[PDB]
RNA sequence: GGCUGGGAAGGCCCGGCGGGGAAGGUGGCUCGGCCGAGUGUUACAGCCCCCCCGGCAGCAGCACUCGCCGAAUCCCGGGGC
RNA sequence: CUGCGGGAUGAACCGAACGCCGGGUUAAGGCGCCCGAUGCCGACGCUCAUCAGACCCCAGAAAAGGUGUUGGUUGAUAUAGA
RNA sequence: CGAAGCUACCAUCUGUGGGAUUAUGACUGAACGCCUCUAAGUCAGAAUCCCGCCCAGGCGGAACGAUACGGCAGCGCCGCGGAGCCUCGGUUGGCCUCGGAUAGCCGGUCCCCCGCGGGGUCCGGUGCGGAGUGCCCUUCGUCCUGGGAAACGGGGCGCGGCCGGAGAGGCGGCCGCCCCCUCGCCCGUCACGCACGCCGUUCGUGGGGAACCUGGCGCUAAACCAUUCGUAGACGACCUGCU
C-alpha cells in the first residue's frame, strides 16, 4: 500500500509533480536512489543555478535564512515541497507521507521499486540534449557521503546479483518441472489458454 | 464475505481558484482515468464511513461507533475519471485524501 | 531540414580485425589493441561483408549538426586503424637562443624533466598519458620523439610539454624559446 | 553613503558564536587521516597546564642573523601522567554520517574513572558496572564479548579507544578522572582491534606517541573573563571624552533601510571560556617523571647536557597556583590556551 | 542494427485510430511522418496514415509504389498475409488479450479453479526437483 | 434533400493515341550462394503510372467511417441529475 | 458612488454589473504541482542561451554585428571541367 | 619600592589542503574533398565558487552504565486469559539484478579463462515485451460420507540447534523430536435461525495510548536542592570535594 520509486533516470520536476500529486491524495510514496535523478541542460547550467540559490541568504542573520540542503534526497524533498501547500495543515500532513533516501536503504533494498515513464529521461528528453546527474551536482556543492553511498550501493548490487541468480535458477527449474508433468495438467492448461492465458 | 464497494478518494470540493462550493464533492475512483469509464459509476451510491467517541444505532446489529454520510454520483469531472458526488450533508473536509466507498447497487446493467 | 539518409564507409586493411559491441569499436592488430566507445552519437554502426573488410556508419533523419558526426566517427576509426597498424610518432625540436634546454626522461619515458629554460632554476616534471613513451632523439642535437598507438594521447602529451615551456611577462614574439612539435608522422611508414 | 576612509573590520566572523563553552575538556573535532601502511598508534593525549618558564637554545637556521646564537624562548610545561585504557569503540560509515557501532569496556574500572559516571559521588552507592563485569567472568559473557569483537572486526572501519587520566598522581584538588576517546590509526581494522584489546587495563606513557621536536596541536578552553564590553570583547575604537551616553561603545549599530542589526555588528557579551584549537606547537623536551631506584631522581626534569645539575622544572616554591610536577611532562614552545590546572588535549598534526 | 524499414509494400499494424488493430500495407511515402496506405484485404481504404499510429511487421509484398489498389490486393492474396499473420505470435498475443477482455465471471471462476490445481501440482514438482538437486550437489 | 444533378474509389473489362517513373531486360562496378542484393545509362511495356477518345447494374457523402452543408428533405428508443 | 470571475499582487484593464437558493451552460481567462480542468497514444515547424523563453494595460531595452541555425530574393560558372 | 591577579605588536606564541572549473592557451575532428579549441569528445587552468582545517550544534539520531528492598512500595521480559476509558488510518499480498535506448531478454554453453558461480566467443528461441505490473501469487461459505484424479503436505503464536542480514538489520533462511488433520481438483449426499427485499456486511488488530484483575524469571537507586571549591560567574549556569 506504499509506493516505492527508483530515482535513477527520472527528471527532477517531472517526478516531483507526480509524487506531490499522489502524496496529496493520501498515498504513501517512498523515493529511493535520489543520486540517480538528472536535470535537463548541461552540468554548468544547473551548477550555476544551485550556486545562485546558495547566494540567497538573510543579510542580517543567515541562521534564519534559507536552508540550503546539500544531499540529493533533501534537494528532491525541497523541490517536492515547492509543489505543495506546506503552509497549511493539509500540506504538512501530506508532506509527512513522503519519504526520500540517498541510495537504497536496507528497509527497501528487498522490495520491488516502480518507475514512472512520464518522468524518465529516455522518454521526455531528446537523445541529443545534455543532462546533469544530481549526485555529481550535490557532491560539488557540499555533499559529503558520495563515496560511502557508492560503496554501499556496490555491495547491495552484489547481494542483488546473488538473489537474481537464485531467482533465475528457481524459474528455470519451474519451467523444466512444468514440462515434466505436462501430461497431468493438459486439461488445466487447455482451459487456461482458452480464456487468454499462456498464449 | 468480501469487499463489495469500489475504492475512491475525496480529492476535494467543487471549486474555482478562489471560490469553493462545499455542496458538491470531487471523487477519485481507483482504476478510472478517462471520461469514458465513468458511465458505469453514474448514479452509484457512495458513503463516507467514520468512527466517533459516542455509540450510535446500527441497522441489523448492536450499537457501534461507526457513522456514515450517504451520497450519490452525479456526473463525471474533466477527462480524468474524476466524479462529482452530492451527499445529504457536506463532507467534513477532514476526509480530504481519505477513503470513500462507492457502492454497487443502484444497478442498471 | 532532416536528411533521409547519410552514410560513409571505411575500408580497413586485411591486417586489422575490428569488432563492435553495439556502438563500441574494438580495434586490434600487430602493435596492440585500441578501444573507443562511440556512444552518445546515435548512429547505425554496421559491419558488412566477410572478413570484416568494410565498416559502414549510418544516420537517419539528422539535421546539419548531427550530420558531421558521420564524418568524424569515420576519421576517428581511420586514426585508430593507422595507430594499430603503423602507429603515431611525434618529433618536436627545442628552440632557444642563449640558455640550452636540458631534457631528461626519468622512469622510462613517462616522466620528463626540463632544466635550464631561460635560466630558470625551477624544474618542470611533466607526466604523460598512459601508453605513450618519450625518448631523446638521435642524429639531432635537440629533438624528442613521442610514440604510441592512440593519436589523442600522444598529441596531448606533446601539447603538455609544449605548454610546459612558456615564457611569462615578456614579448613572446621576441623570446622565441621552448619545445615545439615539428613533425607529425608514423613510427613505421611502410 | 560610503564610509570616508576604509578600515578592516574588528574580529573574525569565523569565531563568533561567543558563548560560554558547553564542554570543559577539549574536544578533537577531527582526528588525523587514517592510512593502512604505518603501524598502530594513538593520536591524542590529555595533559594539565602546570606553568611557564624560560629556555636557552642555539639556533640552526642558515642565513639568519640568529644562526649559531643562543636565544631565550618562552616554554610552557604540561604534565602528562600515563593514561589507562578502559574500553574501545567502533564506528561504521553511513550516508547520514558515522555512528558508533559497539562499545566494550574492561572488566576492571578504577574508582577515578567511576567518578565521572556520578554527579554526586558522596551520595552515590557506587553501583556502576556491577553487572557488566560478570560478562568477563562467565562463559556466556565471554562468548558474547567474543561475538562483539568479531562483529566490530567484520563491520567497523573506525576504531577508538577509551582512556582516562590518573588524577591520583596530580596535586589538583579534584579526583574525577577525565575520560576521552582516542582514535587508533595504523594497519587493518583487525590489527588495530587486536592491539587495542591487548592494551586493555594497561597504562600508556606519553612518550610512546609523541616524540621530541615534533609539531602537535593543543586543544582546550580559553580562560574565562565573564561579561565584557564591546571595547574589550571586540577591540573597537573608543569614543572621545566628550561623548555623553558612554564612550566604551559602538556608535553606529546599523543602517536604516535594513531594519535589523546584523550578526556582524560587535556587541557586548561573554568573553573568554571559548573552545580553541591551536596548531604547530613544537615539543622542545619530553621529561621523565620522578622515579626511585635508590633515592629521588629529580635531575632529569631540568638538567641539560650543558648544565648537568640536579634541578627540577618546578621553580622555587613550586609552580604558582598549580603545585609540584612529579609525573612525566611535555615542554611546548610558546603559550597555550587555558589557565592553570586546565586539562589540555594534545593532538597530532593534521598536515605534513 | 535495424531490421524493420519503411519500404514500399511493408505490412503495418495500426496501434490506434479509426482502423485500430487492422493490418495495412504501405503504398507510397507522403512526407517525413506521413505515408499513403492501403488495406484492401483488411477493410481499409486508401488514405494517408501517419507513422505514429502504425507499427510495421516483418511482411513485405512487392508491388509498384503507386499501384491502383488492384495489384496490391492481388499481391496480398498471393502472399496470403492473413494466414501468415494468424500464425505469428503477435496475433496470438492480441487474441489472448481479447479473450481476457471477454472473459465472464463463470469463466473467471473456472480459471481460478484450474490455476488452483495446476499451481499446486507444479510447485510440488518444483519442490521435489529442488530436493533432488540438493541431493545431487551433496 | 442538395451539390459538379456530388469528387474520387471498388469489379469484368474491351478497340485505340501519346508521355513519364526506369524493369521478368541490358550493362561498368560492388557484396554472397546461374541465382539473391545495391548503384547508372538511351529506354518501348510483359513492374507500372498519367492525359485524350466510350460504356456497364454496383451505387449511397457508404460501419472498407477519404474530406460537405444540412431537416415539415426527421423520427424512434434508452441512461444519469 | 461598484460589489463579482480573470490579469499572482491591484482604482481606471478584459468579461460582466449585485435580493436568498437548487440544477445546467458560458464570457474573459485557463487545464504539470501549488490550483478546478488536456492523465488528448493532439497536428505541423522553429529554438540551446556559462544573461534562454514564457501572454493588452505591465513593470523593461536601442543602433550595430554573428558561415549558430532555418527559410526566401537576385546574380554569375560547371564536364569547352569550376 | 612592591606579591598575586588583570594587562600592552609596550613582552611572547600560532595562522593550513583538495575538487569543479572562469578568462585564456591547447589536442583529435567535421560541418565546408582544405583549414579550424567545438559541433560530438578531450587537456592544462587562477586572490574565483564549494568543501576540508576551524567555531556553534535540529521539536535530529547512536552506543554504553545504574535503574528506586522500605519504615508503606514500584518496576523489567515471557505466555495466556477478563472487563475497562480515549484515539484513529484501513477492508489480500508481490520477499528485491545491473541496466541500454542507432538496442535488449532467455539457455546451452560442444570452446576458453577466472574464483557451484562469474566473464568471453559461437549457436538456438522470443522482442510492440506471455520468463508481459496489459503481470504473478491466494481464494472469499461451513460441515456429514463416498467415489475418481493428485498426494505426504499442513498445523499445534509446535518445542530445541545451524546461519544470513550493521546503511536506518529488525526480518527471514537451513536442520533435529512429539502429537494431530486428510486439507487442493471433479462429481453423488444432505444439514447449517430459510430471521419472510432494504444502510454503516466482510479485515490489517490479540491495533496504538492511559488505569485496574493471574503466575514464572531478575531488581536495588540516581538526579536536584542544601554545603563546599574556584580552572567559573550580573543572577541562573559551569569546573570540583564530602564513612
Ligand atoms: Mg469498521
Ligand atoms: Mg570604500
Ligand atoms: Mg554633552
Ligand atoms: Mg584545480
Ligand atoms: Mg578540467
Ligand atoms: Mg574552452
Amino acid at each position: 500500500q506504499v509506493l516505492v520509486l527508483d530515482g535513477r533516470g527520472h527528471l527532477l520536476g517531472r517526478l516531483a509533480a507526480i509524487v506531490a500529486k499522489q502524496v496529496l491524495l493520501g498515498r504513501k510514496v517512498v523515493v529511493v536512489r535520489c543520486e540517480g535523478i538528472n536535470i535537463s541542460g548541461n552540468f554548468y547550467r544547473n551548477k550555476l543555478k544551485y550556486l545562485a540559490f546558495l547566494r540567497k541568504r538573510m543579510n542580517t542573520n543567515p541562521s534564519r535564512g534559507p536552508y540550503h540542503f546539500r544531499a540529493p534526497s533533501r534537494i528532491f524533498w525541497r523541490t517536492v515541497r515547492g509543489m505543495l501547500p506546506h503552509k497549511t495543515k493539509r500540506g504538512q500532513a501530506a508532506l509527512d507521507r513522503l519519504k526520500v533516501f540517498d541510495g537504497i536503504p536496507p528497509p527497501y533494498d528487498k522490495k520491488k521499486r516502480m518507475v514512472v515513464p512520464a518522468a524518465l529521461k529516455v522518454v521526455r528528453l531528446k537523445p541529443t540534449r545534455k543532462f546533469a546527474y544530481l549526485g555529481r551536482l550535490a557532491h560539488e556543492v557540499g555533499w559529503k557521503y558520495q563515496a560511502v553511498t557508492a560503496t554501499l550501493e556496490e555491495k547491495r548490487k552484489e547481494k542483488a546479483k546473488i538473489h537474481y541468480r537464485k531467482k533465475k535458477q528457481l524459474m528455470r527449474l519451474r519451467k523444466q518441472a512444468e514440462k515434466n508433468v505436462e501430461k497431468k495438467i493438459d486439461r488445466f492448461t487447455e482451459v487456461l489458454k482458452t480464456h487468454g492465458f499462456l498464449v | 464475505s468480501g469487499r463489495l464497494w469500489c475504492k475512491a478518494i475525496f480529492a476535494g470540493y467543487k471549486r474555482g481558484l478562489r471560490n469553493q462550493r462545499e455542496h458538491t464533492a470531487l471523487l477519485k475512483i481507483e482504476g478510472v482515468y478517462a471520461r469514458d469509464e465513468t458511465e458505469f459509476y453514474l448514479g452509484k451510491r457512495c458513503a463516507y464511513v467514520y468512527k466517533a467517541k459516542n455509540n450510535t444505532v446500527t441497522p441489523g446489529g448492536k450499537p457501534n461507533k461507526t457513522r456514515v454520510i450517504w451520497g450519490k454520483v452525479t456526473r463525471a469531472h474533466g477527462n480524468s475519471g474524476m466524479v462529482r458526488a452530492k451527499f445529504r450533508s457536506n463532507l467534513p473536509a477532514k476526509a480530504i485524501g481519505h477513503r470513500i466507498r462507492v457502492m454497487l447497487y443502484p444497478s442498471r446493467i | 531540414m532532416k536528411t533521409i539518409l547519410s552514410n560513409q564507409t571505411v575500408d580497413i586493411p586485411e591486417n586489422v580485425d575490428i569488432s563492435l559491441k553495439g556502438r563500441t569499436v574494438i580495434v586490434k592488430g600487430p602493435r596492440g589493441t585500441l578501444r573507443r566507445d562511440f556512444n552518445h552519437i546515435n548512429v547505425e554502426l554496421s559491419l558488412l561483408g566477410k572478413k570484416k573488410k568494410r565498416l559502414r556508419v549510418d544516420k537517419w533523419w539528422g539535421n546539419r549538426k548531427e550530420l558531421a558526426t558521420v564524418r568524424t566517427i569515420c576519421s576517428h576509426v581511420q586514426n585508430m586503424i593507422k595507430g594499430v597498424t603503423l602507429g603515431f610518432r611525434y618529433k618536436m625540436r627545442s628552440v632557444y637562443a642563449h640558455f640550452p634546454i636540458n631534457v631528461v626522461i626519468q622512469e622510462n619515458g613517462s616522466l620528463v624533466e626540463i632544466r635550464n629554460f631561460l635560466g630558470e632554476k625551477y624544474i618542470r616534471r611533466v607526466r604523460m598519458r598512459p601508453g605513450v613513451a618519450c625518448s631523446v632523439s638521435q642524429a639531432q642535437k635537440d629533438e624528442l620523439v613521442l610514440e604510441g598507438n592512440d593519436i589523442e594521447l600522444v598529441s596531448n602529451s606533446a601539447a603538455l610539454i609544449q605548454q610546459a615551456t612558456t615564457v611569462k611577462n615578456k614579448d613572446i614574439r621576441k623570446f622565441l624559446d621552448g619545445i615545439y612539435v615539428s613533425e607529425k608522422g608514423t613510427v613505421q611508414q611502410a | 553613503s560610503h564610509r570616508k576612509f576604509s578600515a578592516p573590520r574588528h574580529g573574525s566572523l569565523g569565531f563568533l558564536p561567543r558563548k560560554r563553552s558547553s564542554r570543559h575538556r577539549g574536544k578533537v573535532k577531527s582526528f588525523p587521516k587514517d592510512d593502512p601502511s604505518k603501524p598502530v598508534h594513538l593520536t591524542a593525549f590529555l595533559g594539565y597546564k602546570a606553568g611557564m618558564t624560560h629556555i636557552v637554545r642555539e639556533v640552526d637556521r642558515p642565513g639568519s642573523k640568529v644562526n649559531k646564537k643562543e636565544v631565550v624562548e618562552a616554554v610552557t610545561i604540561v604534565e602528562t601522567p600515563p593514561m589507562v585504557v578502559v574500553g574501545i569503540v567502533g564506528y561504521v560509515e553511513t550516508p547520514r554520517g558515522l555512528r558508533t557501532f559497539k562499545t566494550v569496556f574492561a572488566e576492571h574500572i578504577s574508582d577515578e574513572c567511576k567518578r565521572r559516571f556520578y554527579k554526586n559521588w558522596h551520595k552515590s552507592k557506587k553501583k556502576a558496572f556491577t553487572k557488566y563485569c560478570k560478562k568477563w567472568q562467565d562463559d556466556a559473557g565471554k562468548r558474547q564479548l567474543d561475538k562483539d569483537f568479531s562483529s566490530m572486526k567484520k563491520y567497523c572501519q573506525v576504531i577508538r579507544v577509551l582512556a582516562h587520566t590518573q588524577m591520583r598522581l596530580l596535586p589538583l584538588r579534584q579526583k574525577k578522572a577525565h575520560l576521552m576517546e582516542i582514535q587508533v590509526n595504523g594497519g587493518t581494522v583487525a590489527e588495530k582491534l587486536d592491539w587495542a584489546r591487548e592494551r586493555l587495563e594497561q597504562q600508556v606513557p606519553v612518550s610512546q606517541v609523541f616524540g621530541q621536536d615534533e609539531m602537535i596541536d593543543v586543544i582546550g578552553v580559553t580562560k574565562g573573563k565573564g561579561y565584557k564590553g564591546v571595547t574589550s570583547r571586540w577591540h573597537t575604537k573608543k569614543l572621545p571624552r566628550k561623548t555623553h551616553r558612554g564612550l566604551r561603545k559602538v556608535a553606529c549599530i546599523g543602517a536604516w533601510h535594513p531594519a535589523r542589526v546584523a550578526f556582524s555588528v560587535a556587541r557586548a557579551g561573554q568573553k573568554g571560556y571559548h573552545h580553541r584549537t591551536e596548531i604547530n606547537k613544537k615539543i622542545y623536551k619530553i621529561g621523565q617523571g620522578y622515579l626511585i631506584k635508590d633515592g629521588k631522581l629529580i635531575k632529569n626534569n631540568a638538567s641539560t647536557d650543558y648544565d648537568l645539575s640536579d634541578k627540577s622544572i618546578n621553580p622555587l616554591g613550586g609552580f604558582v597556583h598549580y603545585g609540584e610536577v612529579t609525573n612525566d611532562f611535555v615542554m611546548l614552545k610558546g603559550c597555550v590556551v587555558g589557565t592553570k590546572k586546565r586539562v589540555l588535549t594534545l593532538r597530532k598534526s593534521l598536515l605534513v | 542494427v535495424f531490421r524493420r524499414f519503411v519500404e514500399v509494400g511493408r505490412v503495418a499494424y495500426v496501434s490506434f485510430g479509426p482502423h485500430a488493430g487492422k493490418l495495412v500495407a504501405i503504398v507510397d511515402v507522403i512526407d517525413q511522418n506521413r505515408a499513403l496506405v492501403d488495406g484492401p484485404c483488411t477493410r481499409v481504404r486508401r488514405q494517408a496514415m501517419p507513422f505514429k499510429c502504425m507499427q510495421l511487421t516483418d511482411f513485405i509484398l512487392k508491388f509498384p509504389h503507386s499501384a491502383r489498389q488492384k495489384y496490391v490486393r492481388k499481391a496480398w492474396e498471393k502472399a496470403d498475409i492473413n494466414t501468415k499473420w494468424a500464425a505469428t505470435r503477435w496475433a496470438k498475443k492480441i487474441e489472448a488479450r481479447e479473450r481476457k477482455a471477454k472473459m465472464t465471471d463463470f469463466d473467471r471462476y473456472k480459471v481460478m479453479k484450474a490455476k488452483k490445481m495446476r499451481n499446486r501440482i507444479i510447485k510440488n514438482e518444483v519442490k521435489k526437483l529442488q530436493r533432488a538437486a540438493l541431493l545431487k550437489a551433496s
